[PDB]
């Protein structure tokens, strides 16, 4: 194994569930995990650079970018390496996922801030001012850190 | 990194901020913040091995002790990475923070970012208690409030 960690995504509201993540190898890493308390839907999922949890989730800063490159989903080459992308919640608020990243890797997240937000990611493809930056995807709604 | 940062949360009305900083490679690293809620005294302040609280004290494990010794004070030679002694809570329940430690790192092997910072119940009897639960724990007792140490800017 080359690394394993997990994050509790927790906030200001009913949103809160569990993160996992596995390197299965050193180019394939897994994330599956399980958050309740979303309105049903799609909600960006994003790995940010810094696990500062002094005030909400707004001190976790940008999403994770170290190589510079813009806001994208994750079938994009160009993406920061925190962009995961959507997950869709059910009619109960429940978001069950499972998938696997081939730029996220799990020794360079820890003690960062995994953050899902009020809106879908629009993968950079939603002609906006944020769609490059962010993907438009609303308020924070609840973070943790990427735990060892 | 140069800096991290820790939120400590509990069931109890015990939670503040601890700040980390390391300007030397493995060097000293400064830890200060503050808690509150705490009863008058001394606590003990130790990081443990995992970030992991979805078992909460169960997940998080026991002192970060990655060079397999036994438990002490962190004046002492034989100690726990994790081993970082007491912080004192003053007559309000206020515990201003202030630490240097050269054993935790914020690199390498000793690194202690992503694991659990955790003030715990009683005082840290430095591994002088005589029997073996000093050896372990320093009779520090049960997590008071806990959190992640993550990057910070
Ligand atoms: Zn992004
Ligand atoms: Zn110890």
């Amino acid at each position: 194994n080359l690394g394993a960690a997990v994050a509790i995504l927790g906030g200001p509201g009913t949103v809160q569930g569990v993160v996992r993540f596995l390197q299965l190898t050193p180019e394939r890493c897994l994330i599956e995990g399980t958050i309740d308390g979303l309105e049903p839907g799609l909600h960006g999922l994003h790995v940010h650079q810094y696990g500062d949890l002094t005030n909400n989730c707004n001190s976790c800063g940008n999403h994770f970018n170290p190589d510079g490159a813009s806001h994208g989903g994750p079938q994009d080459s160009d993406r920061h390496r925190g962009d995961l992308g959507n997950v869709r919640a059910d009619a109960d608020g429940r978001a069950i996922f499972r998938m696997e990243d081939e730029q996220l890797k799990v020794w360079d997240v820890i003690g960062r801030s995994l953050i899902i937000d009020e809106g879908e990611d629009d993968l950079g493809r939603g002609g906006h001012p944020l769609s490059k930056i962010t993907g438009n995807s609303g308020e924070r709604l609840a973070c943790g850190i990427i735990a060892r | 990194a140069t800096k991290a940062v820790c939120v400590l949360k509990g069931d109890g009305p015990v939670q503040g901020i601890i700040n980390f900083e390391q300007k030397e490679s493995n060097g000293p690293v400064k830890v200060w913040g503050s808690i509150k809620g705490l009863t008058e005294g001394l606590h003990g302040f130790h990081v443990h091995e995992f970030g992991d609280n979805t078992a909460g004290a169960t997940s998080a494990g026991p002192h970060f002790n990655p060079l397999s010794r036994k438990h002490g004070g962190p004046k002492d030679e034989e100690r726990h990475v994790g081993d970082l002694g007491n912080v004192t809570a003053d007559k309000d329940g206020v515990a201003d923070v202030s630490i240097e430690d050269s054993v935790i790192s914020l690199s390498g092997d000793h690194c202690i970012i992503g694991r659990t910072l955790v003030v715990h119940e009683k005082a840290d009897d430095l591994g002088k208690g005589g029997n073996e639960e000093s050896t372990k724990t320093g009779n520090a007792g049960s997590r008071l409030a806990a959190g992640v140490i993550g990057i910070a800017q």
